């Protein structure tokens, strides 16, 4: 289709230099293209697809061609739902690689292969130039371009512009988010009169109005108490939603918020997701948390972190990676058809976000901001 | 039954509205904390480290 | 009143170890309370209002007792006009003085003064601890803490708690945006009743839609040729404001976006000012800008800049002070009532705002963005 | 009567639409720039350095 969600296992060590790329292409190594240039053109000459290999998850939307009459500039332009927050100003740089590309046509055409990508924010516009090239093919292009963490989020908007309507034209977002956790966003183009067909990536503020949960005032209200065992879940999959059924629960709002006595609790279900008895891709979810370390109250160090988990089906049965780091946790639920994140209500205060990736559906929950 | 404290008031309480306090002191809890209980019998967690918390201590203290 | 713009020099050699306070104060230098702390003691002492010496400009507000009978806690929020762009998350870190204070009460109260500041973002909330304190006496507080720039600006929410509703009771925000600009963020308590009463302080965006910029094709229509002389006025001060008008101009967003050839032109004067005739107090006009000089296109460094002009009256005539950095700057208009914000066109790409700050007016002039 | 280029376009221009090109040359102008003009008597700023817009210029030459 013209979009969706997709996620499958990155073995690094069975991925051609696999290693090389991760360190120079997507660590923020080098201030050149050089040292990545030379290692692109070794492996994508081998294998000029193998990049793919390197996305855990990739979430591609479809979007329509508009076109420039007067220069001849076929362009399709899109937000990606990005599934985390991307940072503070007080993170490092994310080094992202970006792909453009489209079907190699039967036909010699008139001109050569040509795309300008371009990541605009509010203030600074990144555009992917020349220099910023890692290598080139008869059909595709890629770039490499570090960039402050804190600019890749929902606002930062997304245009290739072409020269021709290309079939199969598509223009790819790698974005790393831990040295083990890589998620492409994609843009598809689709024809001039569709309208975009984005993917099932959703995004909601879990505690809007923090200050409602601010005290135990309205947790009898909620259905937050001792007795439901601090679970008031809502549903995250939509009626014609794939097979599996995601929900998020709201409690831990509370455990965040309250400065008022809250049940001693082992642990808390941040969300679930039922239906794995019939999944066949692995899920992950990713955690977006400052470290518990305290610093100097005359200079708060507000970085943000991120580890993301996965739970996979090894002959049928499904196990989860785990960090002595990552706040949060995956846990088979009831069964082997129910699957649990939880944390300890201590890591609530310092937890930002957790987004849900699955074959179809992507969550992106906010434990802070109404929006 | 147990209940604990996880986060702390920044905010001081006027000691006119403060009725009892006690402190934390149960093992299933992650937190040492000073719980402070209204005159409106309403509980609010506090931080021992705190000089108001202490002062308003050392008032509730001798009072009785 | 209850509100309003205030300016005056600010000469640091007649203020007691000024340059020393701007040092270690207002300066991101020590990790430590101490040094200001022992800094503000000496002369907060001799003169405990020595600190609003140290405001270029002055903007308060207004804003209602919101009380909170269970804890006797009455508390003002509100959210400061900031004048500029904070900054980029490449930027460094503000050190930024907050001042809480209240009338003395003539009859001795039942408990002593008290104030608890915080300054909440999105995701992390400032909170003005015991640990940076750096003052105190009777009737003040004086708090210090380092932030990073980007953090501070329009989104940024100031609440201050006390256990009464002390008589003149008001919160002040130190900010310095150059080594030589400071400009004074105010709440003002009033009654529980009264409606927030703000300043006169807008902010608007000159070039909404800058894709209509990217061309001369809209030139015409809007009435930027090199007839006009690129000048497009449009009023800022409304119909009740100062005897003071300012306007601003759009033309300049031709010149920042437009790939299209422009009419060449020595300058562009980007607002103006009438009505110096019969202000008495300076003007200053803030500036914010990229550097020139580019960078590696791998790695784009979006440090944002701020330089700060004032044109000032000197036995009746009025004078600019200037720098070899600033993208900007103040020269008098027709007459010796007029005054003009000009810029060479070549400039225009890099500027991001400009700030015009007199008695009564402030105005934040933004060239990107449409909000 | 002069007119500069203050902007380059960093998107290429199918060669199917440009007419002709010139060079700036004036003192009075900032940046150099080659001025491409469109076959719906367009003009657009463009820079030397780049690859496309010289390339563009070897076949708006090797054609008269």
């Amino acid at each position: 289709h013209s979009s969706g969600v997709s996620t499958q296992s990155v073995d690094l060590s069975q991925i051609k230099r696999g290693d090389e790329i991760q360190a120079h292409c997507l660590t923020p190594a080098e201030t050149e293209v050089t040292e990545c240039a030379g290692i692109l053109k070794d492996v994508l000459s081998k294998n000029l697809h193998e990049l793919q290999g390197l996305c855990n998850v990739k979430n591609k939307m479809g979007v329509p061609w508009v076109s420039v009459e007067e220069l001849g500039q076929e362009i399709i332009t899109g937000r990606l739902p990005f599934p985390s927050v991307g940072g503070t100003p007080v993170n490092d740089l994310v080094r992202v690689l970006v792909v453009a590309e489209s079907n190699t046509p039967e036909e010699t055409p008139e001109e050569e292969f040509y795309a300008y990508v371009e990541l605009q924010t509010e203030l600074y516009t990144f555009g992917l130039s020349d220099d910023n090239v890692v290598f080139t093919s008869d059909y595709m292009t890629v770039w490499m371009i570090d960039i402050p963490k804190s600019y890749v989020d929902v606002g930062m908007l997304t245009r290739a512009t072409f020269l021709e309507q290309w079939p199969g034209a598509k223009v790819t977002v790698m974005i790393p988010y831990s040295s083990t956790f890589t998620w492409c966003g994609e843009l598809g183009a689709i024809s001039e009169e569709s309208a975009p067909q984005p993917s099932l990536s959703a995004r909601s503020p879990v505690c809007k109005n923090s200050a409602r949960y601010s005290t135990s005032k309205f947790c009898e209200v909620d259905g937050c108490t001792a007795e439901t065992g601090m679970e008031k879940m809502s549903l995250l999959t939509p009626f014609g939603g794939p097979p599996q059924q995601a929900k998020m629960n709201t409690c831990p709002c509370y455990y965040k918020y309250s400065v008022s006595p809250l049940p001693a609790m082992d642990h808390l279900i941040l969300a679930d997701l039922a239906g794995l008895d019939s999944l066949t891709s692995p899920v992950y979810v990713m955690a977006a948390y400052f470290d518990s370390t305290h610093e100097n109250p005359v200079r708060p160090s507000s970085k943000l972190y991120h580890c993301a988990l996965q739970m996979t089906s090894h002959d049928g049965v499904w196990t989860s990676t785990s960090s002595e780091q990552c706040p949060i946790r995956l846990v088979e639920g009831q069964s082997q058809n129910v699957l649990q994140v939880r944390v300890a209500p201590t890591s609530m205060p310092n937890l930002v976000g957790v987004s849900l990736m699955l074959e179809g559906q992507q969550y992106r929950l906010e434990y802070f901001g109404d929006h | 039954a147990v209940t604990c404290c996880y986060n702390f008031t920044n905010r001081k309480i006027s000691v006119q509205r403060l009725a009892s306090y006690r402190r934390i002191t149960s093992s299933k809890c992650p937190k040492e904390a000073v719980i402070f209980k209204t005159i409106v019998a309403k509980e609010i967690c506090a931080d021992p480290k705190q000089k108001w918390v202490q002062d308003s201590i050392d008032h509730l203290d001798k009072q009785t």
